[PDB]
């Protein structure tokens, strides 16, 4: 979830 | 975004597509049609005249990721926006929506308020 969510945040969605 | 920009709601679950069509219309976006699938969808945008996408990541005959594809792939319909709806927010399906093209990714269900934040920073990014 966490990383999710970063991942998410570093591509821009 | 101009109010009038012309969406396409792709989902093979009728309630969902009518749900994110209220959506849109709480935002003041009320040009909006709908598609069952990706097969469908594309039949539809050869119509013209369409701005934006939403569709879902799971469909028959064409999903959603096929369809992100095509669309990106086409001389005409390569820089329409696309976002990309699933049920589950996954490394690999995100990787792979980033890679196809999507202008966005977000889990369902989501509020307007949700909705809003991803076009805006889709318009933001394209400028629109």
């Amino acid at each position: 979830q966490d990383q999710v969510d970063d991942l998410l945040d570093s591509l821009g969605f | 975004a101009d109010k009038e920009l012309k969406f396409l709601v792709v989902d093979d679950f009728s309630t969902m597509r009518r749900i994110v069509r209220n959506l849109l219309k709480e935002l003041g976006f009320n040009n909006v049609e709908e598609a069952e699938d990706g097969v469908d969808a594309l039949n539809k945008l050869q119509a013209g005249g369409f701005g934006f996408i939403i569709s879902d990541w799971n469909m028959p005959n064409m999903d959603g990721l096929e369809l992100l594809k095509t669309i990106r792939a086409d001389s005409a319909m390569s820089a329409l926006p696309v976002l990309m709806v699933t049920a589950e927010a996954k490394k690999e399906n995100i990787i792979a929506a980033a890679q196809a093209g999507a202008s966005g990714y977000v889990v369902k269900p989501f509020t307007a308020a949700t909705l809003e934040e991803k076009l805006n920073k889709i318009f933001e990014k394209l400028g629109m």
